[PDB]
């Protein structure tokens, strides 16, 4: 049967020494889908493994004193983090390119663009670029609903003016996000119950420019339920994207399931959703209507990143499975018109994304 | 501050509505 998503798989770690007690949250990074930084315990000298994803038989170790460590999404420049101690590294060059010691301690950190890293202490948010000698500036404050949870997100959009800082608590048998929403432009924040989020640049039909879209799923406690909403005011000529609220469907042997993951295409314009027990959902970013919906790992994948060659999403399991879901570009729309039996949104997407398949009127 | 490697309260107010 012709499916509308294609699996691939890039790499099992196992293969190439990585002993998965270190394969999680806490010691695998993956910014982007150039590198993957494992902070590997061996002996007791505190080691690296640097796995470049365009040569995966060569990885590098070298030794750390550092509690995390995150690649830039690009080049081989390492940020590498000690309490407050903070320094920037470029790997192929061997030299210290930045260092910055802040007077509290970073919980949090995830490069946001190119040049910038994005500082999560306990109270604030901070954005430090790379160039020159610029050292962290504050964009907001956290919120009281945050205080006491795990970090495990900060998105931006991609003119940073709209920020959101996602942390999870444990209440009562259930993993509830809190989403701190900031806006640099009117000062102001939001505390939005969400579990994973991106956002998303998205021009209309009809319309002359971009929006700028916010996109978050929440597992709360109606149920799973997928938003994607305009933020800011629309461009002058642009009719405002019309608020989309639709169901994120659970089934009952995976009732205790919550979403983790977010990567949308704007290639294709879908939404790509990956769950805590391994599903993936694939949603429409216009209309959120559901394209497709089953289960890509038997174990947690605890990070993504967009892939660029497919215009998908990559993500590590716990096993250590690197794998990538994209849209398969031949057979999505001949997915929606007979199998999904929704002949309007086959057309839809095949008008919009110059997609194969519009034939069949 | 030797290296980490050897290479060698606020404002809240409604931003979105998401009140279908």
């Amino acid at each position: 049967q012709i499916l509308p998503i294609r699996f691939q798989e890039h790499l099992q770690l196992q293969n190439l020494g990585i002993n998965p007690a270190n394969i999680g949250f806490s010691t695998l990074t993956m910014e982007s889908d150039k590198f993957i930084c494992i902070r590997e315990k061996v002996g007791e000298q505190a080691q690296v493994v640097i796995i470049d994803m365009n040569d995966p038989s060569n990885p590098i170790r070298r030794p750390i004193s550092a509690d995390s460590a995150i690649m830039n999404p690009a080049s081989k420049v390492i940020a590498l983090k000690a309490g407050k101690t903070l320094q920037i590294f470029n790997i192929e060059m061997k030299s210290k390119m930045k260092a910055h010691t802040m007077t509290d301690d970073v919980t949090f950190w995830k490069w946001i663009s190119l040049n910038t890293v994005a500082l999560v202490t306990d109270n604030a948010v901070y954005h430090w670029s790379m160039e020159g000698e610029s050292q962290p500036v504050k964009m907001f404050d956290r919120h009281s609903s945050l205080a006491g949870c795990q970090i495990i997100n900060y998105r931006t959009d991609a003119k940073q003016k709209w920020l959101l800082l996602t942390g999870i608590s444990a209440q009562q048998n259930r993993v509830v996000g809190a989403m701190q929403l900031y806006s640099v432009d009117r000062k102001v924040s939001q505390p939005i119950e969400g579990h994973a989020a991106s956002f998303a640049q998205f021009k209309m039909e009809g319309n002359a420019e971009e929006s700028t879209l916010f996109c978050f799923a929440v597992r709360g406690q109606a149920g799973g339920k997928l938003h994607i909403i305009e933020v800011g005011t629309p461009p002058t000529g642009n009719q405002p994207f019309p608020k989309k609220a639709v169901d994120v469907f659970f089934p009952p042997e995976a009732q205790n399931d919550f979403p983790v993951a977010m990567q949308i295409s704007e290639k294709h314009d879908v939404v790509f959703l990956i769950t805590k027990y391994g599903y993936i959902h694939l949603y429409d970013l216009e209309t959120g209507t559901c394209i497709y919906m089953n289960r890509i790992s038997g174990e947690t994948i605890f990070v993504t990143a967009p892939h660029e060659a497919t215009a998908g999403i990559i993500g590590v399991n716990r096993k250590g499975q690197v794998l990538s879901v994209c849209v398969e570009e031949e057979n999505i729309i001949p997915y929606i018109t007979n199998v999904l039996q929704n002949p309007d949104l086959a057309l839809r997407m095949a008008v919009r994304n110059n997609l194969a398949g519009a034939e069949e009127l | 501050s030797r290296p980490l490697i050897d290479l060698m309260s606020p404002v809240v107010g409604q931003l979105i509505d998401l009140s279908s």
